[PDB]
DNA sequence: AGGTAGTCACAGCTGATTGCGCT
DNA sequence: GCGCAATCAGCTGTGACTACCT
């Protein structure tokens, strides 16, 4: 509250430092938790904090977590009660809980189970234990449109009433503003109305303890609740979804991002679920393997939310699909859920549990907050540092090596400002030489190399100069698949170029070296995804930027997610043996010739 | 040509972060390393292409 | 500056007088290199000089540089002296006084360094080691606050004058409190044992103004260095000049004493360390300090942005702007790195190195940002009609030592403003002589 | 003869100063004489505005975390 | 004296057309 | 002549740059 040095000091607020330091935790009045990792009780404190709060940074020594209303909702969703969490937080405080958190925790946890949402006979109902709250929200104008025709009293038994199916998102957004958040609990143990399927995973696909913890938190009291699980791409992500689908034992719907991720999910199901191919169906307008009458359906976005005319067969498939309940609707790459057309997808299908999986939950436009009510609370957030300490995740040695701007290019860079400077620092001759040197070194040491490069116009001359395979992106489907398939099991070729195509969950093979050049501006999601394509110092990835350009600021502002995850970006300013061998653009003649071909765009 | 190669190398390899780093190295320890532990830590934290 | 640098600049007579105290010889011995100590121990029981070649042959050829450095340091400290061995050879033998005092300090002999301790019996108002440490820390914090200028710190006028003499603070106008200079900030950033030693070296340099014997002060300081913590000694047996020095040390917190007339004095932990962790540093440019005193808070806030201040913790963020401001204040990046390494928490000691390389590299790169542009005032000459004429003027300027930059290809040269007049006069004379 | 201040820097900053000279970003052509690819000669009466411009360029592409 | 819908780049998807192959 | 695969039109997501009102 005091600003003697510009720092919020709370010395007087929390003086309960009785005896004496044995509790490795610090609380903040507004809200924050600081955890000391070098403590004998580190594991238990970490388990307690994960179940109640989401992390904000996990460096090697002092973790920092944040307390949010949705985190407390998730905590109270599990068997943890208000008294237990309060007494255990007071147990490990070392400073005393300020009287702004206990009131906040109490207010958040009081209104959890008052309002519930249920699905029955393809109808959405809102049920409340206390009848008074219904009259409390009756005067709200937005809610009154949901009922039709006005739902005079909907006398049952406990007071509940029907709501408009297509306006469920609006009421979900309103309820949290009304301090009456909705809960999505599916008691699949006793339904007797939904036709459960005979899916059963093979008893040979073992899972790691963190996956066990995530699943156990998903099923806390014998029921499944909608949530989000964040795991690295290299780690086991599809396995968690398959296990959840098997445990739910209901008709499963899987949504992917690309037309190739559906094949990935089908392969995962065929590998770890022992499901006959008749029940498995893929609905992506490619083979149409009779999706009508199926147990497990896999499809992708941008197909369930078409606002234009649809195919005749696809129309009938959608009509059939929108006439029955769904069990554990699984969404992949949940981070790009809050979109103009992707949000309505959850409103176009009916499901009991909505499970979202992703590796990079960070996104711009601050629309991640909407995901709290679109699907549910952030359930699990894996700790990447301890994950790679166990050896199951490759310990990637991050590097941020920059190159000076050549004199023939910096003049043009400072001369132009109307969006024409991207190619100038993208095609820096010094950065080109650094990339070529890294390629040659890691080919001499026999490491698989993936070079990410947006602005495919530059990538053309970047790849044809070295005469190496590249993926333009609008090429074809077979060519990309065959290139990626022969990239792994071929000693002759061990380096590929990707232009914004690998910025999603694909089937790229294991690689040890990743080099990114001229990516998007501040896409922390993109850089985190690119890093995820390497881990699965076993590996290491480099980022090349041009000094005294906007790319420096972009690289600085895009790595904050990874440093929050615990990674450190070493700065490399000199490359050993740069002049030992011959590289391209050795003389100034071709460097100044490059100016004409890089200014030859003239997109006017 | 040969002169162009040398000129380009001089411009590139020592543009911003050498006109001071090289001068500091000329005015640096010069003698042997502090301890063997420092050298081991440096080798561990150095990249494979920087140790050749 | 270290002890060896100060000892090298002393006259031979002062060095000879210093060796008369057994404690001084041990202190000098422990400052020697590892190779030198073995040579001193080998020659401890020798009454005859040894040939220089024989001594040189002890060490292998590959390590001859270290042998030469050790021999040069020993010669500079005058521990041993070259003796004119009969037959044209040069013999090396230790100083007899230094050898005798070292043997007394090691084997034994003579009287104790202190007069006595049980003559007065137990102390009526004896303190404890934690109390002594608290008193020393409070005195040091008071001194450092007086360096800043807070009214809560009140010290003697002589201490303020000494600080002014050290250059840390300047008094532009009499009466008004002095202002701390950039050297004051650099000294504050220094480690406490380094700060104590620098202050003691300044005191020794300025002692001749107060008419105090350098040899006696050095011997007493070295004796205090080897004193046992928590054990008092008799004040008696010292000159009145040494009494003022003892009172000054008591004001500095090195030695505790209940009263000026008291016959007892208790050396503190600072005094023992005069002979020679709470900060956790994270890869995300965050400092977690386990401190409560305002001194460490100010020191950290000098080069970082404060975020949170828990009653027993300080959470700060090391940002580019804060480091740039601190460097503009006069603190170099190397001093900041050394300060962070010294105050490193014991947990960080497991990591090799203790400070993560990325943070140190980023700090050093931030330091280089301020001095990216180099500014050198001067006068440019570009009106050379002939190549030969340019070369002669360039050679004359280099002789005068005023040349800043030269370019023979375009016949361009830059001279210092002070040397511009001389070059102009030379050029005028050359044209007249032509 | 010319009297002023010699400025030594990397070629990128030298070209930035040249662009400032040609674009008249400081209001005049005070960047008179260029001597080397890494050295320039500037009149000393406006070193402050050059420092301000250099600082603005440096911290523009920096993304301070403050 | 200080902030958001068009606009641009680069990818994705699905809905048709549309020339190419033939024991 | 029919059938399969290549191709484009239209719509959308992601991130960043830019011209008029409180």
């Amino acid at each position: 509250k005091v600003d003697e040095y510009g720092a919020k000091d709370y010395r007087l607020q929390m003086p309960l430092k009785d005896d004496h330091t044995s509790r490795p935790l610090w609380v903040a009045p507004d809200g924050h938790i600081f955890l000391e990792a070098f403590s004998p009780v580190y594991k238990y404190a970490q388990d307690f904090l994960v179940a109640i709060a989401e992390p904000v940074c996990r460096p090697t020594h002092v973790h920092e977590y944040k307390l949010t209303a949705y985190s407390l909702y998730a905590a109270v969703s599990v068997g943890l009660q208000t008294s237990d969490i309060t007494e255990y937080l007071r147990k490990l405080s070392k400073t005393g809980v300020p009287d702004g958190i206990m009131q906040f925790i109490k207010l958040c946890t009081v209104s959890y189970g008052k309002v519930k949402l249920v699905l029955k006979h393809n109808r959405y109902f809102v049920e409340s234990c206390h009848p008074d709250v219904i009259q409390h929200l009756l005067q709200d104008p937005v809610i009154r449109e949901c009922r039709l025709r006005n739902s005079e009293g909907e006398a049952t038994e406990t007071v509940s009433f029907e709501v408009k199916q297509e306006m469920i998102e609006e009421l979900q957004k309103r309820c949290i503003h009304l301090e009456y958040p909705l809960l999505a609990e599916y008691d699949f143990r006793n339904d007797s109305v939904n036709p459960d399927i005979n899916i059963d995973l093979k008893p040979t696909a073992v899972l790691r303890p963190y996956q066990e913890k995530s699943l156990r938190k998903m099923f806390g009291n014998g029921r499944a609740r909608s949530g989000v699980i964040v795991l690295p791409c290299g780690a086991g992500k599809s396995l968690v979804g398959v296990t959840a689908a098997c445990t739910v034992r209901k008709r499963c719907l899987v949504l992917g991002n690309s037309a190739v991720s559906v094949e990935q999910w089908k392969a995962q199901f065929k590998m770890w679920s022992t499901i006959d191919d008749s029940q498995i169906c893929r609905f992506t307008s490619d083979a149409k393997d009779k999706p009508i009458g199926c147990s497990v359906a896999i499809s992708t976005y941008s197909m369930l939310g078409h606002t234009t005319k649809r195919s005749w067969e696809a129309e009938r498939v959608m009509e059939w699909l929108k006439t029955q309940e769904w069990g554990l609707m699984i969404l992949d790459e949940v981070h790009t859920i809050p979109a103009k057309m992707f949000r309505r997808v959850l409103t176009i299908v009916q499901a009991h549990c909505k499970l979202g999986l992703t590796a990079t939950l960070v996104r711009e436009d601050d629309k991640i907050v909407d995901l709290n009510f679109l699907i549910g609370p952030k359930l699990y957030e894996a700790n990447w540092m301890e994950l790679q300490n166990n050896g199951y995740i490759a310990k990637v040695q991050c590097a941020e090596v920059w190159c000076p701007m050549s004199p023939e290019f910096y003049r043009e860079y400072v001369a132009i400002k109307t969006k024409k400077r991207i190619l100038l620092y993208t095609m820096n001759p010094n950065k080109f030489r650094a990339c070529q040197f890294l390629i040659k070194f890691h080919e001499r040491r026999n490491d698989k190399i993936i070079v990410f490069a947006d602005n495919v116009f530059a990538l053309k001359e970047y790849a044809i100069r070295l005469n190496k395979p590249y993926i333009y992106g609008p090429t074809s489907q077979g060519e990309r698949m065959q290139i990626l398939q022969n990239f792994k099991h071929n000693p002759k070729i061990n380096t590929i170029f990707i232009s914004k195509v690998g910025d999603t969950s694909f089937d790229l093979p294991e690689a040890n070296v990743l080099i990114q050049i001229s990516s998007h501006g501040g896409s922390r999601r993109q850089e985190a995804q690119r890093l995820g394509r390497v881990l699965r110092y076993n590996a290491f990835f480099y980022s090349l930027v041009s000094q005294d350009t906007q790319e420096m600021a972009y690289s600085t502002k895009r790595q904050r997610f990874l440093v929050d995850q615990g990674y450190s970006f070493k700065v490399i300013t000199k490359l050993a043996g740069m002049e030992e061998e011959d590289l391209a653009f050795s003389t100034k003649e071709e460097q100044q010739q490059l100016l004409q071909k890089v200014l030859a765009a003239t997109d006017l | 040509g040969t002169s162009s190669q040398a000129e380009a190398a001089r411009i590139l390899a020592a543009s911003w972060p050498q006109n001071r780093e090289d001068e500091e190295k000329q005015k640096l320890k010069g003698g042997p390393k502090k301890t063997k532990r420092e050298k081991k830590a440096a080798a561990s934290h150095l990249f494979p292409f920087e140790k050749l | 500056r270290n002890l060896q640098e100060f000892l090298g600049g002393l006259s031979p007579g002062v060095l000879d007088r210093l060796y008369g105290h057994p404690a001084t010889c041990l202190a000098v011995f422990r400052e020697l290199p590892s190779l030198a100590k073995n040579w001193v121990m080998r020659m401890l029981f020798l009454e005859q000089p040894l040939p220089q070649a024989a001594v040189a042959l002890w060490v292998k050829k590959e390590f001859s540089k270290a042998q030469e450095e050790s021999t040069g340091l020993l010669s500079g400290l005058r521990i041993w002296h070259t003796q004119l061995l009969p037959g044209g050879l040069q013999g090396l033998i230790l100083n007899p006084i230094f050898r005798q005092n070292l043997r007394i300090a090691l084997l034994g002999g003579g009287k104790a360094w202190s007069d006595d301790t049980s003559q007065l019996g137990p102390d009526k108002h004896a303190r404890d080691v934690p109390s002594l440490d608290k008193y020393a820390e409070e005195r040091w914090e008071v001194v450092l606050h007086f360096m800043v200028g807070s009214p809560s710190a009140a010290v003697s006028q002589d201490l303020a004058q000494l600080l002014s003499q050290a250059g840390l603070m300047k008094s532009t106008e009499p009466g008004e409190p002095p202002c701390i200079t950039s050297a004051g900030f650099q000294f504050l950033l220094l480690d406490t044992p380094a700060q104590l030693w620098y202050f003691m070296l300044q005191y020794l340099q300025t002692a001749q103004s107060r008419g105090m014997d350098l040899v006696e002060i050095l011997s007493f300081l070295f004796q205090l260095s080897f004193s046992t913590l928590g054990k008092d000694y008799s004040v008696e047996g010292m000159s009145d000049s040494l009494l003022n020095f003892l009172q000054h040390l008591r004001e500095f917190g090195l030695v505790f004493q209940r009263k000026r007339k008291s016959r007892r004095y208790y050396p503190t932990r600072l005094a023992i360390n005069l002979s020679s962790g709470f900060i956790v540093v994270e890869t995300n440019y965050r400092l977690y300090a386990y401190t409560e005193s305002e001194l460490q808070i100010a020191l950290i806030a000098l080069f970082s942005e404060m975020l949170y201040r828990f009653p027993n913790m300080v959470v700060a963020q090391v940002t580019r702007e804060s480091v740039q401001q601190a460097i503009a204040s006069g603190i170099t990046a190397q001093q900041i790195i050394h300060f962070l390494r010294t105050r490193a928490h014991p947990v960080m000691l497991k990591q090799t190195p203790v400070l993560p390389p990325t943070i140190t590299d980023q700090i050093r790169l931030w330091e280089l940002e301020r001095d990216r542009l180099r500014f050198t005032e001067g006068v440019l000459y570009n009106q050379f009609l002939s190549q030969v004429d340019f070369e002669l003027l360039l050679a004359h300027a280099r002789e005068l030592g005023v040349l800043v930059f030269e370019n023979s290809a375009k016949r361009l040269m830059v001279v210092t403003p002070a040397g511009h007049s001389d070059v102009k006069r030379f050029w005028k004379r050359q044209k007249h002589s032509s | 003869v010319l009297k002023g201040v010699l400025i030594e820097c990397d070629p990128a900053m030298k070209q930035f100063l040249l662009y400032l000279d040609e674009s008249n970003a400081l209001g005049k052509k005070f960047i008179i004489q260029d001597i080397d690819d890494t050295h320039v000669f500037v009149i000393a009466e406006l070193v402050n505005v050059l420092q301000e411009r250099v600082g603005e360029l440096m911290d523009q592409n920096a993304f301070s975390l403050t």
